[PDB]
């Protein structure tokens, strides 16, 4: 037989995802950046205003 | 393991090959598994180089060594009186030139005062330009390293000169400039015819003596065929 | 913890007591006992991946010669055959390393039995340093060794150095005296053409992935921050091109890839042995750490056809009551003094002398032994 | 990772965003090895890691 | 592929190596040009396709 | 192993033997 080995062949399978490709569909949402100090101050803000 | 030795490959011994007594012992250091040409000495007896009959045989000593590289003196077959076969039809193989001691060839390139030679790597001190033969070999004898003028021989009158000596452990080398030295190895050769001589060695060179032992074929085989000396 | 080293009888003024402030310092003797406990994981694991129990004290090793067939004739008759043999031997040493104890009547009188055993504790953590040290020796330090082992004398190896007789040829590979196994990369910084060169001098000798050998290569952070940066294809340290990528280990922070699948194959395995693998590289499972010292990559096969263990030989005296560490009754056991010695026998050499390699990252000269490993500098790693 | 960054220095790694972060297209990331961030740490919103 | 090789060869196919082999990250969202092959031939140990 | 080829008549010092180490030297020819 062949007895060949390698780190790959003694390894393990990758831990692999799928990012968001944004492909291959008809709409892709606006990426919308938002830090929890920008939340606070909205919420607070809001609560002041009321 | 590091060698081969020289063996008989065919060998008959009801033709013209023959048992006799060794006359003398074999040095084991110099002529054990060898190819030696042999004679008939004044009394029955096989002897190494030319006996009263000249070259009659080829003959190959063969010893067993130790793992140390050392060859056992209780042998039954190396001392005087002990039997030994005789050659002079068949094949020998992991065939080898014999040769005994060591030679030298000697070059002068200056035409100018002096050069320097070595003796086991200590200096002559000076050998001038255009010596005689004489001179350059007492330069070498005067060297304090316990060696002495029946070590060596000396022979040339010309900027070329060689050194023989009888002796295995005496390397003649250059160390100045203005002379190299060039040791005469000595090896097999394909397609060559070989020849015994009275000292018992076997070379591909015939000189004022030289009986014809046989041929190579391939380099490391003999095809032995011994045109045996004659008055 | 600090390089301090206190050697003396023990006497009163040498005592520990609890403090006139109620600080019972005789409670704080084993408080470095996890920054310890690091050390003596990772020295565990060096050294039941690195060493074997020698059960036969001297090792042969064999060159047989060889035959030929020839065409046949009609009338004549072939050449003859024969095979010459010869044989060498190589051994393991052996050596002996004690220590003592010695107190006074008044230390005993007043001492708490904490501050002895404490004592005690840092006399078993000198002997496994000790042992640790002399492994390391034997694998690091390039230079040949005399031992006598029922009553005549052996050669100790090292890996192959250029001394002792030369490795076998295997295929087309043929090797003379001066083969040697601790060779330097010519430059300043680690290629991977190094990494490639030091795969080479195992697969030389048929140590081999095709043969079913697996590969560890051992080196200091110093060069596995370098090794980490290795592309297929890209330009390297030295004007080296990468043949193979560093592939990490699952181990590693992860990572965005240009494919959704990420890599062709896997990924190695996260341990090897006992230790803590980055990555790999071509063939060789990586695993850093700094007992490896800076500028020094250490190779080593397992495994496959020919069967190769782990390098370094230990051995122990025959008798199995010299055998272990143990404790000797001192030649003062009365008053004012009273001593004691502890002691150990043991040894190391190299059967497999291809079965590892070292290369020092360095432009020019030879191999240098690192001093931490090179046999004369102490008794401590 | 391995891109050129701010004062000539290069990222060791990439910015691996955590889940509560937007979907978004980003060069040469078609997948992710590994996992995402957890999107708290003690209390705190994790925007991800380096 | 189409990276040039010795002698201003232009490589028209990616070496796919062989599943015992060491692996590799995969260069490109488009997949090696190429099949991998099985690790065997006959008995022999294969190391790629081309 | 060693590219060396012994041809000819096995004569005695041919011969293998256990050595003065007491290495029994024909043990070893399926090395």
């Amino acid at each position: 037989a062949n007895r060949t080995v390698s780190p790959s062949t003694q390894g393990v399978r990758p831990a692999m995802r799928q990012m968001y490709n944004g492909r291959n569909v008809a709409t892709r949402p606006i990426p919308l950046i938002v830090d929890t100090s920008e939340i606070r101050a909205i919420m607070a803000a809001a609560a002041d205003a009321r | 393991a590091l060698k081969t030795k020289p063996r008989w490959d065919k060998y008959d011994g009801y033709v013209g090959n023959y048992r006799g007594v060794l006359g003398e012992d074999i040095d084991l250091d110099t002529e054990a598994n060898r190819v030696l040409a042999v004679g008939t000495n004044s009394n029955g007896a096989i002897v190494v180089g030319a006996g009263q009959t000249g070259i009659k045989g080829l003959m190959i000593v063969a010893v067993g060594a130790d793992i140390h590289g050392a060859m056992l003196d209780g042998g039954i077959n190396n001392h005087a009186g002990d039997p030994q076969d005789v050659g002079k039809h068949g094949e020998i193989t992991n065939f080898q030139p014999t040769v005994f001691g060591r030679t030298f060839g000697v070059a002068i390139s200056a035409t100018e005062g002096n050069v320097k030679l070595a003796v086991n790597g200590v200096d002559t001190g000076n050998i001038a330009y255009d010596t005689s033969a004489a001179n350059l070999k007492s330069g070498i004898v005067a060297v304090d390293d316990g060696f002495t003028a029946d070590d060596f021989t000396v022979t040339g009158t010309a900027p070329n000169f060689t050194i023989v000596t009888t002796r295995t452990d005496v390397t003649i080398t250059a160390s100045g400039e203005g002379v190299t030295v060039t040791e005469a190895t000595s090896v097999a050769a394909a397609g060559t015819n070989y020849y015994g001589h009275a000292d018992g060695t076997v070379n591909a060179v015939k000189g004022s003596d030289g009986v014809y032992v046989g041929h190579t074929q391939e380099a490391d085989r003999l095809i032995v065929n011994v045109k045996d000396e004659e008055d | 913890t600090a390089p301090v080293r206190q050697e003396g009888i023990m006497t009163q003024g040498d005592l520990v007591t609890v403090t006139s402030d109620g600080i019972d310092l005789n409670a704080l003797w084993n408080s470095f006992a996890e920054s310890i406990a690091i050390y003596n994981e990772a020295m565990d694991n060096l050294i039941q991946l690195l060493t074997y129990p020698v059960t036969v004290p001297v090792e042969p090793v064999v060159q047989i010669g060889e035959t030929t067939f020839e065409e046949a004739t009609e009338l004549g008759v072939p050449r003859g055959a024969g095979l010459p043999i010869e044989v060498f031997q190589m051994g393991y040493d052996l050596r002996h390393y004690d220590k003592r104890n010695a107190y006074s009547w008044m230390f005993l009188a007043d001492a708490d039995g904490r501050q002895v055993e404490a004592i005690h504790d840092a006399v078993l953590w000198a002997d496994k340093r000790l042992v640790f040290r002399k492994v390391m020796e034997a694998l690091f330090d390039n230079r040949t060794r005399r031992a006598n082992i029922r009553n005549q004398a052996y050669n100790v190896y090292p890996l192959y150095n250029g001394d002792g007789v030369p490795p076998p040829r295997f295929k087309n590979n043929v090797f003379d005296e001066t083969h040697s196994h601790y060779v330097i990369s010519h430059n300043s910084v680690v290629d991977s053409s190094d990494l490639e060169d030091l795969m080479e001098l195992l697969a030389e000798h048929g140590y081999s992935p095709q043969a079913g050998t697996q590969f560890l290569l051992l080196a200091n952070k110093a060069e596995t921050d370098a090794i980490r940066q290795f592309r297929r294809g890209v330009v390297n340290n030295n004007g080296a091109t990468a043949g193979y990528d560093f592939i990490p280990s699952p181990t590693q922070p992860a990572m965005m890839l240009p494919n959704a699948e990420g890599l062709l194959g896997n990924q190695p395995a996260p341990t090897f042995g006992g230790l803590a693998v980055i990555g790999s590289y071509g063939f060789w499972n990586i695993v850093e750490e700094d007992y490896i010292p800076p500028g020094y990559l250490v190779g080593v096969g397992y495994g496959g056809a020919f069967n190769l263990g782990n390098p370094v030989g230990l051995r122990q005296h025959a008798n199995p009551a010299m055998q272990g560490l143990r404790i000797i009754a001192g030649n003062y056991q009365r008053y004012p003094l009273v001593d004691g010695f502890y002691a150990r026998s043991f040894g190391t050499g190299v059967r497999q002398r291809g079965g590892a390699a070292i290369m020092q990252i360095k432009a020019s000269g030879a191999y240098e032994c690192p001093p931490i490993y090179k046999k004369g500098g102490g008794f401590l790693v």
